[PDB]
């Protein structure tokens, strides 16, 4: 039946207590008819005795107690997937946006949805040609990855993202990506032009997306990213397609949740987050990868703004624990107008060694990588010494690493929001830049690379 | 017979009442889906059920049944080669049944195959006194590891009828005259992952361990029965050092457990584990290899089950006399799970909210773990090897987890965030790692290729420690004004950190260091700081011994890849660095 | 003249950049501990509470 | 007749009573069949907590609690000269020698000064004179060296009824006062808390500088009669060494050693080379003026706390004869140790470094109570309290 | 007896109906199968009782489960027969020898000593060690802990001080009262071992608790220690040497208990009432007026990041006299026992050298060799930062002394018992290589007597 009740114990902040109910599940989706005919969705947090506490998604303003009720669905709050979805746009808790009909939906998926057998699991070693020099050849990108880019506020951390998902393709394949937008509580600004640059591109009918803006609830931040993630593996592994996630901004996820980790009055941990943040960002980082039988994959390419550009922060530090590797913006970088101000020493890759070498795309990637991150270390080890004790106090040998490293980031790094570069001009590249040092100092390139190259 | 009724579903928190007649720590079937759950507390006739599944949609008013015992594995044939949960389900067969490729909820399988058919042969004879751990036969469930079905715990007796055959693990195989009465003895035992299996005496471990890292075996190695733990920030290689010490361990077994990390890690140790082949044998490393799998997005209250699952198979597995290595990737998601579950029983947390107890369970896991005589009356010897890998914010060791953990451990293998960003690996810093270990293992390696080994080792540590004091005094004033002979330890230090200490995984060659080679390599770049030192107090200036030496120092580089049957190469750079 | 040089820019870098990085950085570093365990106390008296 | 207590619940140090309706707050109590230092922390309808500075095994519900009445008191009268008290103000030359044993037991009592001793008193006032608080009736020579004068204790108003010289304990009326509450009798023994200070005329401006005997402090770095010196005391300066000859030829009466909380053997070396200083203008050893506070680290926290109140109460006692007193504290790093354990003990909000948030309120209600002051009474007599403490930081 | 169980959250179980119980008395549980579990209570209401359970609550039926109040704390059952057995961190024996007949009961919390009945310690004594016995001396009667780290040789220097502890022409053996409090089965095992290979078992009373026992465990194992101490100096008149490792884990049973009764903590995560409880077991020691017997404490803590601020070393200081500082650079160079001589002081080392104590050139070469070893220290550094040309002929002395005293006199080995005799000799040949112009604190009549 209707289960329905209008016995409404306390209203506090995003979160609400009903008593004299029975039947109530665990994270049930639930529904708000307040004395003036509004509807605002809700999840269950806890059910004790006759008693539900609930939080709801678009805040509690203005809602009369007496006069309210509260309708309990008795289901999880599901995603209506179809193919029809491709080329849409959905708001941040589902509803379309732009003003279409309404989709007919093929199935309802819970959005926490489901953990992959790692037995069932097919380990991603194919390789992405995303046209960056500083991702294709120093941290490569695979088809299946959990591969974040680290921001700060301000940086051109949007410029990045369109210029990836416009240049991403498989090596001797015609295969498309399905790409699946997410946005967390960004502003329209952003938004808007990562609308206008799909438009330029054509790939804007492909994309489905979901949009949650600076001007929406936050409280429903904590159910958007599930929204994408539940339709990317729907579309990969039920339909065969190739999905590509990337979602921004992040950092206003966990915010959402430490607002209602701070109404819920929980224990909290590193600063003022919840202890669970781990776990949370796991069941959303996990939904990636390839499974065997299936021709399709889900790739992730999150987006994040470190809070006080700080690593240490427990948001960007969590997600390295759980990503496979990390791509970090620095300002300094885009203070010198590097384009795109991508800092390689501590970004990494760790899915790429089975995704290089011969028959994948250069024999000796591995090496030239190798020697290249550590001639650039002492490289930039030594220009910031330079500025320091003076440019004829360095080392002759440690001055011609000086200039190795100027290059590296003028030439080699800065190459533009536009440019696709393909992986054997990337990688011929490179070894222009190791024949500045002499054949002594590659210690990591054995003489057989050396030699024929 | 009792039926208990939900109240309170709060996460992966459930407390129902009507538990009087269930007792702490039994496992339940909680709500109409049947999923499992754990007794943690009690009050009065509510009892407070740790859940290992999720928990959405499960409300007041469902069913709860107990089973009467606690959390239990099944060890007997089957489990070699074979991957679980954190519960020790078969995710392979959990595949089979559901058919599909996503995990459920509400089923139940058992750990081990109950209808496979086994050779057992009988060694023991009919009339024999035996006890709790009394080999009475063996099956082969793989090539090299002989599985031997011994006595279980709690029966003592003489055996009465016993033979060879074609049995499945149920199956009775003998039939012991106890006081209590005849009993019937299966291929197959249960015990609790949280009562660790007890043996006859705690023996010291000596007998150190070949991993194959430069870095390990030589400054900061590991004894078989020793507690290592790894230390670092995301990116420095702490799953690394798992992979490729499971790979080259000369361990009998290897207990390899996945505790909150990422599912495609999984993946890859489970295919390139049956191509490790082992050339001495023929076999590969996957038929010694148990897995155990609870990836960071499945149930958190099962991080704690997987912990106390691979140590309880490495105990069945000890009990036999072989060596086994345990694999905990990784500690702090265990940690993390604790504090999580002490948030939701208001107790009081400690530093970042972990729970007090949690030094307690730390000290609780390792001891497990060391040098054993199992029980019997052969007398084996048995020994199990923690490796355990922590995952503190920021690289910051100060957090309690790190900081309970060396309390307990013996070696420590911090991993270096400023080395593995300048692709320096394996990352572990040498000033800041350490080992109990390494002044009894200097003991026998002095013995074993009879060569002070200790004190050559100790001229290594020195020379990186007086590198350290050097670079910190130098950073600010500039090496400009170093003397002559100070310079020339720079350059040792170098010659020990690029050629020595950095070593790749990924190159066949680097990945294993042969007790031969890691003399060889040693000898070349300690005779040659010696020896160099003697030329530079000839009133040589320092440009000089150098630029006459780079044909020599590159030699020196390559020192790793001489393969093992071309060492001569190595020990032929002694001479002509004299010359 | 040169040697006088490089040991004068020496010290200046130290006076100017390397000496005042270290003080300013120590100031930093102390005052999150302190508000860190401040902090930290406060809400182990509100957790007391429950 | 005060009313007992029922302990209700034992946790940790904490101990919670009820029946307790009579106790007034911070009161001193003896806690369970035991009897261990129990002091009143906070009261909610007859039940009260009370945070225990004793051991806390042994006692459980059931066990009664009886209240001292009162707050961190000292007993002030002839006696207290020349004997050895801990913070609380357990004579330690009586336990010695009563109780047999070398420890302080759990729940001994003993009373501070010698009720039973007698003393010469010679009536300097003589009957039907007005007084009020302060008038001295008559000394007694309690030791060598000093002149105990006996003053009028405070709140007593009316005229001298009867008096008469000769020979009495601490407990024997030696004058009666026709006041304006009926007739009330005075004995030589008064007691007052060390928590509030000793009431006075008007304070005065520490101006009179003190000769304290060494160049480089009466020349360039002088105290004054009423003046305050912080010392640290980083080891091997010789930080005992200074201090010797400050409390041994300083133009002073009486020399107040506090000892806050120091280590066990680092104690027993005041309690034998104090002795061994002899007063420089008679002969005798340096304790005849001087009234030693002992406190080991193992000693109660409420000892370690009021360890610096206890002596300054004994100074501002005998400041208020006329004499000048200089109070040693050493060292008061450790007494802080003391507050800062209370303020976890008491759950409170952290100040700077853990330190309690009233610590600069606490120093400010010591070093205000020193100084030359004008004492109560109509003869105006100026007393003086210099206090030397001793700090040794981390 | 009673079969009231009304709560159990973890290891911590609830006693209803429930009358004189005290606080720390010793329970006993009698579960539905016949297991026996013991416990003490950690905290008594008027109604209810909370205890915990040291084997823990797994298992435990609350319906059909007692618990049996004895009425009595933990205890220890003191004996002259003591001497070379092995017990527990809670008494229990654990070498299976014969049974001892207690011939008392003492509860373990013991009695504060009078300050004034405190005697000065006057005795010295010789541990072996150049870097103690010569410039951080001991005293017959004083606390003087050791100061180590994660990973710092601290087990081979409590085997070696222990094997070495010896009081000169007394003719009388020393006692050790040897408390391991949490460590490890491996680390447990070397002490045990060491021991009994050097007959030091045969002076030797040793309480044992593993890390892997219960908290509650951890903190009646020093007070297991100390009243036996107690008994053996105080009662019979021994001198007994205290020592106990690692105290750091003492301190975090102390944590599991405070936060199992749900206090906040104080300074970093600790209990409040922490200055008293170490206290409370450092000072029960020293000797006393009127008996000839005395207790000296050496406790061995890790200090959590190598911090002195932390509270556990930062109150020990404030207690214990002086403290003995290990170094992880010392150690990684070889240097055994890598004792940092700068940073340790002792407090009570004028009395403990001098003429008749050790030789009257004792505190004039420990002066002389601390100033030498500063000023050789930075004569080293002054060759890193302004080379070796601006080092003179005095400082390439200064450099070869700090490097030699480094290697050949604190790295002496932790098997090498050095007598004052043996030790004071190597400081003068030391010094022996500056000039007399650079010996300033030795005055020229001891000058003239030793200097080779
Ligand atoms: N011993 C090693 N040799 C070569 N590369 C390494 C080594 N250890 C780590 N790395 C590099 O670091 C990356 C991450 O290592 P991993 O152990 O997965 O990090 P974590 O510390 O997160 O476990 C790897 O993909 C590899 O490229
Ligand atoms: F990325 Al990790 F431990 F696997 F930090
Ligand atoms: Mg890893």
């Amino acid at each position: 039946m209707i289960k329905e009740y209008r016995t409404i114990k306390e209203v506090v902040g995003p979160l609400m207590a009903v008593e004299k109910v029975s039947g109530v599940k665990y994270e049930e989706l639930i529904e708000v008819r307040m004395q003036n005919g509004e509807i605002r969705r809700g999840q269950v947090l806890e059910v004790q005795e006759d008693k539900a506490m609930v939080q709801i998604f678009e805040g509690t303003s203005g809602i009369n107690l007496k006069n309210s009720s509260v309708r309990f669905l008795g289901h999880p709050l599901q995603l209506g997937v179809s193919e029809d979805m491709i080329g849409r746009v959905f708001d941040g808790l589902g509803r379309p946006k732009d003003n279409g009909p309404e989709i007919l939906p093929e199935k309802y998926l819970d959005i926490n949805g489901e953990v992959i057998n790692p037995i069932a699991r097919d380990y991603p070693d194919e390789f992405i040609q995303t046209g960056i020099s500083a991702i294709d050849h120093l941290n490569t990108l695979v088809r299946g990855q959990k591969l974040p880019v680290f921001s700060g506020s301000g940086l051109p951390h949007k410029e990045l993202a369109a210029q990836i998902a416009r240049q991403a393709t498989v090596l001797d394949s015609s295969d498309d990506f399905a790409v699946v937008f997410a946005a967390i509580g960004i502003t329209f600004e952003e938004a808007e032009f990562f609308m206008e640059d799909f438009r330029q591109t054509g790939a804007i009918d492909r994309s489905v997306m979901f949009m949650n803006l600076a001007n929406d609830p936050a409280i429903e931040r904590i159910a958007t990213p599930r929204m994408a993630l539940t339709a990317a593996e729907y579309l990969a592994y039920e339909k065969g397609m190739h999905v590509l996630v990337i979602m921004t901004d992040m950092t206003n996820y966990a915010e959402a949740l430490r607002e209602i980790s701070a109404a819920r009055r929980e224990v909290p941990g590193r600063r003022g987050y919840p202890g669970y943040l781990y776990t949370n960002l796991a069941t959303l980082f996990e939904r990636a990868g390839r499974i065997r039988g299936l021709k399709g994959s889900v790739t992730q390419i999150p987006i994040l703004t470190m809070p006080e550009d700080d690593k240490t922060h427990p948001i960007p530090d969590l997600t390295g624990y759980i990503t496979e590797g990390q791509i970090i913006l620095t300002r300094e970088l885009y203070k010198s107008g590097i384009q795109p101000p991508i800092d390689v020493l501590p970004s990494l890759s760790r899915l790429k060694d089975k995704g290089t070498g011969a028959g994948k795309t250069r024999e000796d990637h591995a090496a030239t990588m190798n020697q290249l991150f550590a001639a650039y270390a002492q490289g930039k080890q030594a220009k910031e010494l330079a500025v320091v004790l003076g440019e004829s106090a360095l080392s002759d040998i440690d001055k011609i690493y000086a200039k190795f490293a100027e290059r590296f980031e003028n030439e080699y790094v800065n190459q533009g929001f536009y440019t696709n570069r393909t992986i054997t001009e990337t990688l011929d590249l490179g070894w222009e830049l190791l024949a500045m040092l002499p054949r002594t100092e590659l210690k990591r390139i054995k003489d057989d690379l050396l030699d024929k190259y | 017979m009792q039926i208990g009724k939900i109240i309170k579903v709060s996460g992966p928190l459930v407390m129902a009442e009507n538990m009087s007649e269930a007792s702490i720590q039994d496992m339940c079937l909680v709500g109409d889906l049947g999923v499992i759950g754990e007794i943690i507390e009690m009050r009065q006739d509510v009892a407070s059920i740790q859940v290992y599944e999720e928990t959405s949609g499960i409300g007041p008013g469902e069913p709860v049944r107990s089973t009467g015992e606690a959390l239990s594995v099944e060890l007997g044939p089957g489990i070699i080669s074979q991957m679980f949960d954190g519960i020790q389900r078969p995710l392979d067969t959990f595949m089979e049944v559901t058919q599909s490729n996503f995990l459920g909820r509400g089923v139940q399988l058992p750990a081990l195959d109950h209808e496979k058919q086994w050779w057992f042969e009988a060694t023991i004879e009919e009339g024999t006194e035996v006890s709790a751990g009394d080999i009475i036969g063996y099956v082969d469930e793989t090539k090299i590891i002989q599985h031997k079905i011994m006595v279980p715990n709690g029966i003592k007796g003489t055996v009465q009828k016993i033979e060879s055959g074609s049995f499945t693990i149920d199956d009775p195989i003998c039939v012991i005259e106890t006081e209590q009465g005849l009993k019937e003895l299966t291929m197959m035992q249960k015990w609790p992952v949280r009562r660790g299996r007890p043996i006859k005496q705690k023996l010291n471990p000596d007998v150190p361990m070949i991993t194959g890292q430069r870095v390990i075996d030589t400054f900061f190695p590991v004894t078989k029965g020793g507690a290592a733990a790894v230390p670092g920030p995301f990116g420095a290689g702490k799953t690394v050092v798992q992979h490729q010490i499971a790979k080259w361990s000369d361990v009998d077994l290897v207990v390899y457990v996945g505790c909150g990390e990422r599912g495609n890690e999984m993946t890859d140790v489970v295919n390139e584990f049956p191509e490790l082949i082992d050339p001495n044998t023929g076999e590969s490393l996957m038929e010694r290899t148990v897995l155990i799998a609870n990836t960071s997005n499945m149930p958190v209250a099962a991080r704690e089950a997987s912990i106390y699952t691979g140590i309880t198979i490495a105990e069945y597995f000890r009990d036999m006399g072989y060596d086994v290595a345990i694999m905990a990737d990784s500690t702090s998601r265990w940690a993390e799970a604790l504090r999580e579950m002490s948030g939701r029983l208001e107790e009081m947390p400690g530093d970042e909210g972990y729970p007090a107890y949690l030094g307690s369970r730390l000290a609780e896991y390792y001891e497990r773990s060391g040098r054993v005589i199992a029980l019997g009356s052969d007398q084996r010897e048995g020994s199990i090897t923690a490796i355990s890998a922590v995952s503190p914010s920021g690289g910051d060791i100060s957090e309690p987890v790190t900081q309970n953990t060396l309390r307990v451990v013996k070696v420590f293998w911090g991993l270096d965030s400023s080395l593995a960003q300048k692709r320096h690996f394996p990352s572990i810093n040498w000033i800041q790692s350490y080992s109990l270990y390494s002044t009894e293992v200097g003991r026998y390696m002095d013995q074993i290729l009879q060569q002070d080994w200790s004190d050559m080792v100790t001229e290594g540590m020195r020379i990186l420690q007086e590198e350290e004091q050097l670079n910190e005094i130098v950073r600010l004033v500039g090496i400009d004004s170093l003397s002559d002979n100070d310079r020339l330890t720079l350059e040792v230090a170098k010659s020990i950190r690029e050629d020595y200490l950095q070593q790749n995984a990924f190159d066949d060659v680097d990945t294993f260091t042969s007790r031969e080679k890691q003399f060889n390599m040693l000898k070349v770049i300690l005779t040659f700081g010696k020896e160099a030192r003697k030329a530079l107090s000839l009133g040589a200036y320092f440009n000089e011994i150098m630029e006459g030496t780079v044909a020599v120092r590159e030699r020196i580089s390559r020192s790793k890849y001489i393969p093992e049957e071309e060492l001569a190469k190595i020990s032929s750079i002694n001479e002509e660095i004299k010359e | 003249a040169e040697e006088i040089e490089k040991t004068r820019r020496r010290v200046n870098a130290l006076e100017y950049m390397t000496i005042p990085q270290l003080e300013e950085t120590i100031y930093y570093i102390k005052m999150k501990l302190e508000e860190n365990e401040r902090a930290e106390v406060t809400r182990l008296i509100k957790v007391k509470n429950m | 007749g005060m009313q007992i207590g029922k302990i209700i619940k034992v946790s940790g140090p904490l101990v919670m009573a009820e029946n307790m309706s009579e106790a007034s707050i911070q009161d001193m109590c003896l806690v369970g069949d035991l009897g261990v230092i129990g002091e009143i922390i906070e009261m909610r309808q007859d039940v009260a907590s009370i945070q225990v500075y004793e051991e806390t095994s042994g006692i459980g519900p059931g066990e009664p609690v009886r209240s001292t009445g009162e707050a961190l008191s000292v007993e002030l009268g002839p006696g207290i000269i020349s004997q050895m008290f801990d913070g609380i103000q357990r004579p330690l030359d009586t336990f010695m020698e009563v109780t047999q044993s070398n420890f302080l037991g759990r729940g001994v009592q003993l009373p501070a000064l010698d009720h039973e001793k007698q003393w010469w008193f010679e009536a300097t006032i003589e009957e039907g004179t007005e007084v009020s608080a302060g008038d001295i009736i008559g000394y007694v020579d309690e030791t060598k060296i000093i002149q105990h004068k006996i003053m009028v204790p405070n709140g007593i108003k009316g005229t001298v009824q009867k008096i008469e010289s000769g020979s009495f304990t601490i407990d024997d009326p030696i004058c009666v006062i026709e006041t304006e509450q009926g007739l009330k009798e005075l004995t030589m023994m008064q007691k007052w808390p060390v928590r509030r200070g000793r009431p006075i005329k008007q304070k005065l401006n520490p101006d009179v500088p003190m000769i304290t005997g060494q160049r480089v402090i009466d020349t360039f770095f002088p105290v004054t009669k009423g003046g305050a010196a912080a010392v640290p005391g980083p080891f091997g300066a010789g930080k005992t060494v200074v201090q010797h000859q400050i409390a041994k030829w300083s133009d002073v009466d009486l020399v107040v050693y506090v000892g806050c909380g120091e280590r066990g053997n680092e104690m027993t070396d005041v309690v034998n080379e104090f002795p061994e200083l002899i007063d420089p203008n008679t002969g005798e050893s340096l304790m005849e003026r001087t009234v030693l506070i002992a406190n080991t680290s193992n000693m109660p926290v409420a000892a370690r706390e009021a360890s610096i109140y206890t002596g300054i109460t004994i100074a501002e006692y005998f400041r208020d004869m006329g004499y000048d007193v200089a109070i040693m504290a050493d060292s008061t790093s450790r007494w802080a140790e003391a507050l800062r354990e209370m303020s976890g003990r008491l759950e409170e909000m952290p100040g700077d470094e853990g330190y309690p948030a009233y610590l600069g309120s606490r120093l400010a209600e010591y070093y205000e109570r020193s100084g030359r002051v004008i004492a109560l009474g109509s003869d105006q007599r100026e007393g003086s309290i210099t206090a030397i403490s001793a700090v040794s930081p981390s």
